[PDB]
C-alpha cells in the first residue's frame, strides 16, 4: 500500500495534463497547460496579489493575463512555468504532498536525452519525490490496449505521431511526426463557420466552437461522395444552441474539419496525411515486423475520437497496403485517456517496483539513471 | 544464545542465523524479484505465462544462486523454476499465474 | 504391407528437404531446410509463443526471426536444428508417427564416417524408428534412371558434385566438388539484374529474383555467338510481370547467369567448371572403366534443370574426350527428385528388406552397424 496507493500518474500535453493516482480507472484531474502572468497591478475581491495563475484560473481571468504554454508540440520548452503546473498538480489539484509519492511521469516520442534528464533533476531535486519513473506516451497507449507490438496513432492537442513499438521498444527511426493537431483542427472549424456566414466574435464565441468540434464533427467514410450528399440536402444538417439562443447551422463543415487530417492542403500544408503517414512509418520498420504493425493500429489522444476515423483509417491503408495483408485500426474508447491508463496499470504492477528510479539510485548516479 | 555468551562470559562471535536466509527472501519481496516480475506483467494486457516465464529468467537466471532451472524428473510433473528455500528446493509450475 | 506402405524416404538438403513414402512418384513434402528462431518476445494472434519455426513458416515470418541453415554444403553442421527439421518432417509435414516406420535417408558424397553413425543415433535412440538405412545421394539419383555405372554430375542448392559410380559403389577417390549451386547462381543474376538497372529492394523483390532464374533462365550453347546475337537485338528478350505491374525485361543475362556453372571466373572463383569437372573425375578412374562413365553422363538436382544445359555439357564434353568415345548426357525431367525417385523404388522394392538396419541390429552393433 505503501506506494501501491500512493504511485501518482502525471501525463503532461501540449493541451491538458492528467493527473491520478495509478490504480484508479481515470484520471482524477484534467486541466489546461497554461500559465498565465497578469498584465496589470491588482486583486479579486478577498484575495491577494498573485503573481501566476495556471490551468483553469488562467483560462478564466484570460482577459488580464498574458497566458503562456509550456509544452511546445509534446516537448518542454519553459521549464520555469513547467514547474509551476507540477506545483500546481501535486499541491493544488490531487492536494498530495510530493516528498512521500513515486511520480510516473511521461515524455514525448523523440524527447530529447536531456529533457529526460532534467526534469529528472527537477521531480527529485526541488519536489523531493521517493521515486519517480519515466515512460514514453505512445508505449504506455499500446499497453493499455493490452499489447506490446503495433503501431500506435497518436493525436492530441499540438503534435500527431506514429510510434511502432516492439516487444516494448519503440523504435527510433520508424517514429513521425506531424504537427497539426486539435488545436490546428478547431482554428480551421473557426474560419470555415465564420466562412459559412458567422461571427465568433466575444470570447464567448472563440471557446465554444471547440465545443463544436468536439460534439458535432465527423469523419466521414467516403468524404467524396459525402460533399455530393451534402448539396442534395439530406437531413445531415446539424444546429447548435450558443451560451444564448442563437442557434447556429452546421451541415456539411462538420466533417470538412477532420478531412483536414487526411488533407493537410486544407490548410496550408504541404506534409502527408495520418493515413499515409501510418503506411510510411511502417515500410521504415523490418519487413518481417510489417504484419504485427499492420494487424495493430492503435489510436490514442483527443484527436483521434471523431466518430468515423477508425473505418476512414481501415480503408485508407487496406488500400496502401499489399492485399496478403491483415489490416486492423483498433480505436478504443476511453482513448483519450490510453497514455494516462496505460501508466496507471503498469505503475500499479506488481512487477513495476523494481524500475522505479530511488533517491538512491539518483543521489548516488546523477540524472544519467533515470535517462537509460 | 548471544545473551548467554554475555551472561556467562564466554567469549563466543557469531553472526546473526537470520543472514543464511536473506538471500532467498529478497529474490522473492524485493523489487527485480518474483512478485515483481509477476506483478508487472499483469499489468500487460497481452502477455502470457510464457512471457512472465522468460522475464524471469533473463532478469534472475545465472545472476541469482538461489535461481536455477528445474530439474523436470522425479516425482515432478513439469518444469518452470526452482528455488533454494531453507527446507530445499521447490520445484515450481508457473500456469494460470497471470 | 507392414512396411511396404511404410517405409518413408526423407532426403536432406541444403536448401529443401524432399519426403514422402516409398512407392509414391514424388515427394509428398517440399520445404525449406531453416529453423527459425524469433528475434522478440511476442505472439501471433490466436497462437502461443513460439519457441522455434521450421520451413516455410520459418520463411514467411523471417523478419522476426534468426533463420539458421542445419545443413552447409550438403553436410549436416548443426545437429540441434536438423532433429528440429526431422522432427517437423515427421509429425507435421507427413504427419506420421516415426517409430512404426522403416525410414530410408541420404547423405552426401564424403558424409564423414561420424555423421553417418550420429544421424543413426538420432534416429533410433530420439526418433524410435523401426529400422533406417542412409543411401548415398549420387547413387540413388543413378538408380532411378534404371542404371548402375554411369557418373552423376549433382546440383542443388549449396553444393555440386561427380559421383562415378561403378556397379553400385560409389568410387570415393573421383569424387570432385564444387561449393557453387543454385544459391551462389540466384545472388549473381541478383547482381546482373540490378546492374541491368534495377532495385530488388522490399524482401516481395529479394525472392522473385530466385523466380526468375527458374522460369526464364537459359543454358545457351555457343554463349559466345549468343552474347553477339543479344546486341543484333533480335527477339531474344522476355520480360516478367513482378507482384506488381512493374514488368520487369531480362534478354540476356538470362543465360549469363547458367554460363557461370562453366565460368566460374563469373563469380570470383578460380576453381574450374562442371564439363572440366565431369572430366576430371573421369581421368581420375581406372581406364577400362572411362568408356562406362562416359556414355552415362546422368544428371540430377535442382539446378541442372537450366534447359539446353544437356547439350552444351554434351558438347562440352565430346570436345575433351578422346574421339573414339561415346559421350552420353542423360538429364531426366524429373531430375529436381531423382535422387528422391531412386530411394522410393529402392526402398519399396522387394530385395530391400535385408539391409533394412532394425533396432535389434542397433541395440545389439551400436551406430557402427550401419555405418558399414
Amino acid at each position: 500500500d505503501e506506494d501501491e496507493t500512493t504511485a501518482l500518474v502525471c501525463d503532461n500535453g501540449s493541451g491538458l495534463v492528467k493527473a491520478g493516482f495509478a490504480g484508479d480507472d481515470a484520471p482524477r484531474a484534467v486541466f489546461p497547460s497554461i500559465v498565465g502572468r497578469p498584465r496589470h497591478q491588482g486583486v479579486m475581491v478577498g484575495m491577494g496579489q498573485k503573481d501566476s495563475y495556471v490551468g483553469d484560473e488562467a483560462q478564466s481571468k484570460r482577459g488580464i493575463l498574458t497566458l503562456k504554454y509550456p509544452i511546445e508540440h509534446g516537448i518542454i520548452t519553459n521549464w520555469d512555468d513547467m514547474e509551476k503546473i507540477w506545483h500546481h498538480t501535486f499541491y493544488n489539484e490531487l492536494r498530495v504532498a510530493p516528498e512521500e509519492h513515486p511520480t510516473l511521469l511521461t515524455e514525448a516520442p523523440l524527447n530529447p536525452k536531456a529533457n529526460r534528464e532534467k526534469m529528472t533533476q527537477i521531480m527529485f531535486e526541488t519536489f523531493n519525490v521517493p521515486a519517480m519513473y519515466v515512460a514514453i506516451q505512445a508505449v504506455l497507449s499500446l499497453y493499455a490496449s493490452g499489447r506490446t507490438t503495433g503501431i500506435v496513432l497518436d493525436s492530441g492537442d499540438g503534435v500527431t505521431h506514429n510510434v511502432p513499438i516492439y516487444e516494448g521498444y519503440a523504435l527510433p527511426h520508424a517514429i513521425m511526426r506531424l504537427d497539426l493537431a486539435g488545436r490546428d483542427l478547431t482554428d480551421y472549424l473557426m474560419k470555415i463557420l465564420t466562412e459559412r456566414g458567422y461571427s465568433f466574435v466575444t470570447t464567448a464565441e472563440r471557446e465554444i466552437v471547440r465545443d463544436i468540434k468536439e460534439k458535432l464533427c465527423y469523419v466521414a467514410l467516403d468524404f467524396e461522395n459525402e460533399m455530393a450528399t451534402a448539396a442534395s440536402s439530406s437531413s445531415l444538417e446539424k444546429s447548435y444552441e450558443l451560451p444564448d439562443g442563437q442557434v447556429i447551422t452546421i451541415g456539411n463543415e462538420r466533417f470538412r474539419c477532420p478531412e483536414t487530417l487526411f488533407q493537410p492542403s486544407f490548410i496550408g500544408m504541404e506534409s502527408a496525411g495520418i493515413h499515409e503517414t501510418t503506411y510510411n512509418s511502417i515500410m521504415k520498420c523490418d519487413i518481417d515486423i510489417r504484419k504485427d504493425l499492420y494487424a495493430n493500429n492503435v489510436m490514442s489522444g483527443g484527436t483521434t475520437m471523431y466518430p468515423g476515423i477508425a473505418d476512414r483509417m481501415q480503408k485508407e491503408i487496406t488500400a496502401l497496403a499489399p492485399s496478403t495483408m491483415k489490416i486492423k485500426i483498433i480505436a478504443p474508447p476511453e482513448r483519450k485517456y490510453s497514455v494516462w491508463i496505460g501508466g496507471s496499470i503498469l505503475a500499479s504492477l506488481s512487477t513495476f517496483q523494481q524500475m522505479w528510479i530511488t533517491k538512491q539510485e539518483y543521489d548516488e548516479a546523477g540524472p544519467s539513471i533515470v535517462h537509460r | 544464545e548471544q545473551e548467554e555468551y554475555k551472561k556467562e562470559g564466554i567469549e563466543w562471535e557469531f553472526i546473526d542465523f537470520g543472514m543464511d536466509l536473506a538471500a532467498c527472501i529478497e529474490l522473492i519481496e524485493k523489487p527485480m524479484g518474483i512478485f515483481s516480475i509477476l506483478e508487472e506483467e499483469c499489468m500487460f494486457p497481452k502477455a502470457t505465462d510464457t512471457s512472465f516465464k522468460n522475464k524471469l529468467y533473463d532478469e534472475h537466471l545465472g545472476k541469482s544462486n538461489n535461481f536455477q532451472k528445474p530439474k523436470p524428473a522425479k516425482g515432478k510433473a513439469e518444469a518452470h523454476f526452482s528455488l533454494v528455500h531453507y527446507a530445499g528446493t521447490v520445484d515450481y509450475n508457473i500456469s494460470g499465474w497471470l
